[PDB]
RNA sequence: ACGGCUUUUCCGGAGUGUAAAAAGCUCCGGGAAUAAGGGCUGGGCAAGGCCGGUGGCAGCCGCCGCGGUAAUACCGGCGGCCCGAGUGGUGGCCACUAUUAUUGGGCCUAAAGCGGCCGUAGCCGGGCCCGUAAGUCCCUGGCGAAAUCCCACGGCUCAACCGUGGG
């Protein structure tokens, strides 16, 4: 955990921020990822995450879901430009997902990985199945649903050891977030990975929109963010 | 209707060419030197059945679910796969590499009776090993715990003499 | 026309509180409505309520706390054996002890967690979580 | 649009009738209870047949292709009908003589019917005089009856 | 070969006794019938011509065989209730 | 390529086994000696940017799609990939299919709201109080053959198969 902890010490000098959160961070005031979120800020500098989540760039916490080239016609032929979809996250409690556009594949990948750090969220984990009744953060705490495009998803808790039973580009997103067991039930057209990816993302977000009592917490084990890494 | 037909005791993969699955099973075949894939899926099913049994006795209640509950820990730890004080929940955190450490091959190799795993197979199948005073010629027998110590050479085997030109190369490795 | 003054009540509650209201007036008021509210309050979902009479069936003043996700009515009112609750719980609620499943047993109205203690069954009527 | 029609407690009969009556608007279930495949089918519920050749022909391929596909006209035994079969392999049409007892399979396309550019052929030869056409086409075995 | 006898069970109706024993012989063939009969009639000092050896059989890789024999008080009783083929296999009658 | 080793399988031979045989099992003498094919190799889908033929012809193709003289897709050779005493082809049922939908589908513009309204059987029906006990719920007697299904233990070398108990 060292090379990804001197990285922040190198970055924290050559970076003279322009927004305000940049000032707060660079003056040692704000010092932990769990305290820029539930407060209504804006995030426009992608160096803030390199300093508080320095592992988000480790090439095994990165992922390239799809690449597709699109076209528009003109009186001098066709003008073709790419579209990439990419997700990033430490495999603990935080994820982000973005798109990016360009006219070559390294530039589209670069912008995608950028915009995937400015779209980051934290989730809730637990164990809410009927079979397993331990208290460990390996699964969703209770069934949630999220919709997008024309694609409805629903994520159901599952017992420890059963893998991830969902589509192909759901496994990457749910593995980068820390979830390890789940079930699933979908509808609509699940062949357009943009909409399928955005529905899974929205469900994971909606995880933290359900009201819980201070006693339901010590029955599912709900951890928010990291949980003793 | 129809009478009883006998049924297969294993299950294939759903799609036969998932890449990151072939590259995961390739490692276990080369490490324990199994003969064919059908020899490996047998054990994966042997484990999935345990998981599916301990997965129903946990959302259950009544008189007879109790009786069956403690008959799963009984075998599951008489066979060696659990310690002496484990609760029912531990059946859910088992792994394939814990069954494959109980075949007779691995145990005759993890005790110095052989030089290398692909030699213990011939040692067994030619009838030299002897589990609790009974020649056994099946390298995939799941050894219990109450007899793991009583594995030797056969009483009438050429290996059972500490001068055999082959039996002396064996401990030439234990150093 | 009016066929079910209980479904109307629970759907009106779930429409109101989803947008922010602090009070609702359940217009027709059986004793079955009040009998649901009695156990929907004990678990901590609503505030306090009283019966305002107006010479025609009365009303119900109920003030919310913003603490329910979804309420409704199990309409066909299936009967349940005493050992077969989980099967119906896996269709309505989202976890293994979430919410409540109101059952109309032979000794009043009570959540299923109190029916499995005495071991009884009865028609289902509604569900809150 | 309403809610859904018979959602009552004592409304079983109307519900079962609704479902039984709208199951017939299907086409795989209708084609099965009436047993319509049969009595329109020259092979009569079988996975092979045996016939006697009558002549040798060739067909034109589809619109965006070019070539001629060799084929034969077989006359069955159990019925007496005439079907058109297709000879697969490079140089098979050089073995099928007149007055041969050939065997006949399907061709395996969508819905049991035809496939590829050959549009109306739906049977393919496998055995000629009880020697697998596959072998004959690639050496490896000798042919009986001249 | 070394013989241990595991059960001598009497019989007052048929008038006989059943002898359940076992042979331990690592490195030698399955004993003959003449030889097992000799060892028995020397051990328990019976009549050597009324005792029959119903079976001796060897198990998979165990160097230990299981046998079972029957011995009669009267001669003709034996020659009356006993089947035919066993007397021939044991050579008594011909 | 040199050194050693084994005998499961293979030939002979002796016990045992069996109504008589044969298989099987225990001991002897020889010998590494007697024993791997089938389908794929453009994408879905693991695996070659190599060589020689063929020239919209021959052929391939479950669907999309290759071949017009510079073919990773046709025919061979050499390499490689998946299963392995098996491996491919053609017909039938289930899942795939929320393309039969009670759980759990649709009906402005995509398939689909009767041209409009009255009304018989049938399904659905406001509030309170007093009885009944048909529906519904719990306890207990008499039934729903054995085989078949799940589990533990025991017997054939483990196991398939068989037995004693609980469901
Ligand atoms: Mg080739
Ligand atoms: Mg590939
Ligand atoms: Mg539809
Ligand atoms: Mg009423
Ligand atoms: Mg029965
Ligand atoms: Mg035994
Ligand atoms: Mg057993
Ligand atoms: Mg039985
Ligand atoms: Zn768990």
């Amino acid at each position: 955990s060292q090379e990804w902890k001197e990285y922040a010490k190198r970055v924290l000098d050559e970076w003279q921020p322009k927004t305000k959160l940049g000032m707060l961070v660079k003056e040692g005031q704000i010092t932990d990822i769990h305290e820029i979120f539930r407060k209504g800020y804006q995030i426009k500098e992608p160096e803030i995450i390199d300093v508080l989540l320095p592992e988000v760039n480790a090439r095994e916490n990165q992922e390239i879901l799809d690449i597709a080239l699109t076209v528009r016609m003109t009186d001098s032929g066709r003008r073709v430009r790419f579209r990439v979809l990419a997700a990033v996250g430490n495999r603990d409690g935080y994820v982000g997902l973005g798109i990016g556009h360009g006219r070559e594949v390294g530039i589209a990948i670069r912008k995608a990985i950028n915009y995937a750090k400015l779209n980051i969220i934290e989730i809730k984990r637990g164990c809410g199945s009927w079979e397993c009744r331990c208290r460990r953060p390996h699964s969703v705490p209770f069934t949630v649903e999220g919709k997008e495009g024309s694609v409805r998803v629903k994520l159901i808790p599952g017992p420890r050891g059963l893998g991830l039973v969902i589509g192909d580009v759901g496994k990457k997103i749910l593995r980068l977030a820390g979830i390890q067991d789940v079930w699933s039930q979908t509808l609509g057209e699940t062949r357009t990975t943009v909409n399928f990816a955005k529905a899974v993302f929205n469900a994971l977000y909606n995880t933290n929109k359900v009201v819980v009592t201070p006693e339901m917490i010590e029955r599912y084990g709900i951890v928010v963010g990291r949980a003793m890494p | 209707g129809d009478p009883k037909r006998q049924r297969k005791k294993y299950e294939t993969p759903p799609h036969p060419w998932i890449k990151e699955r072939l590259d995961r099973e390739r490692v276990l075949m080369d490490k324990y030197e199994l003969k064919n894939k059908k020899e490996l899926w047998k054990h994966e099913t042997q484990l999935k059945n345990f998981r599916r049994r301990a997965r129903r006795l946990l959302a259950a209640r009544g008189k007879q679910a109790e009786i069956e509950r403690e008959q799963l820990l009984a075998r599951l730890k008489r066979l060696g796969l659990l310690p002496e004080d484990a609760v029912l929940d531990d059946v859910l955190s088992l792994t394939i590499e814990d069954i494959l450490e109980r075949r007779l091959q691995t145990i005759v190799y993890k005790k110095g009776l052989a030089r290398t795993m692909r030699q213990a197979r011939q040692l067994i199948v030619h009838g030299h090993i002897e589990v609790n005073g009974q020649i056994i010629r099946s390298p995939s027998y799941l050894v219990l715990k109450e007899e793991e110590d009583t594995i030797t050479y056969a009483r009438t085997s050429p290996f059972a003499n500490p001068q055999h030109p082959e039996r002396m190369m064996i401990e030439k490795a234990k150093q | 026309t009016l066929l079910d003054p209980l479904a109307n009540a629970l759907s009106h509650i779930t429409n109101s509180e989803r947008v922010g209201k602090r009070e609702v007036y359940i217009k027709p008021a059986s004793k079955l409505i009040g009998e649901v509210l009695r156990v929907m309050q004990k678990y901590g979902y609503i505030g306090e309520f009283e019966f305002i009479d107006d010479g025609r069936a009365g009303v119900y003043r109920v003030q919310l706390l913003g603490k329910i996700n979804k309420a409704g009515a199990i309409k066909p009112r299936f009967p349940v054996k005493a050992r077969d609750y989980e099967r119906w719980e896996k269709r309505f609620l989202p976890a293994f002890e979430f919410g409540i499943l109101i059952v109309s047993t032979s000794q009043g109205v009570m959540s299923h967690k109190e029916a499995r203690e005495k071991g009884i069954g009865g028609r289902l009527i509604a569900y809150v979580y | 649009p309403g809610k859904k029609a018979p959602n009552g407690e004592f409304a079983g009969r109307k519900l079962k009738l609704k479902r039984k009556k709208f199951r017939w608007s299907d086409i795989r279930y209708k084609r099965r209870v009436l047993r319509l495949k049969e009595k329109s089918d020259p092979l009569e519920g079988a996975p092979q047949a045996r016939g006697i050749v009558l002549e040798k022909i060739a067909v034109e391929a589809k619109q965006p292709n070019s070539g001629m596909r060799k084929a034969v006209r077989v006359q069955l035994i159990k019925n007496g009908k005439v079907v058109t079969a297709f000879c697969p392999g490079d140089g098979a049409i050089k073995f099928i003589d007149e007055h041969d007892e050939v065997i006949i399979e399907g061709i395996g396309g969508p819905k049991g019917g035809s496939m590829g550019d050959i549009p109306g052929i739906r049977y393919k030869v496998v055995k000629v005089n009880r020697v697998s056409l596959k072998e004959l086409v690639k050496g490896r075995k000798e042919k009986p009856r001249r | 070969m070394e013989i241990k006898i595991t059960e001598v069970k009497e019989n007052k109706l048929i008038g006989r006794k059943e002898i359940y024993f076992e042979i331990y012989h690592p490195g030698e063939p399955t004993p003959s019938r003449k030889d097992v009969k000799g060892k028995l009639v020397a051990m328990l000092d019976l009549n050597p011509e009324t005792t029959v050896i119903q079976y001796i059989r060897s198990y998979f890789g165990s160097y230990k065989s299981k046998g079972y024999a029957k011995y009669y008080y009267d001669k003709d009783r034996m020659l009356y209730i006993e089947p035919e083929y066993i007397l021939i296999r044991d050579g008594i009658i011909e």
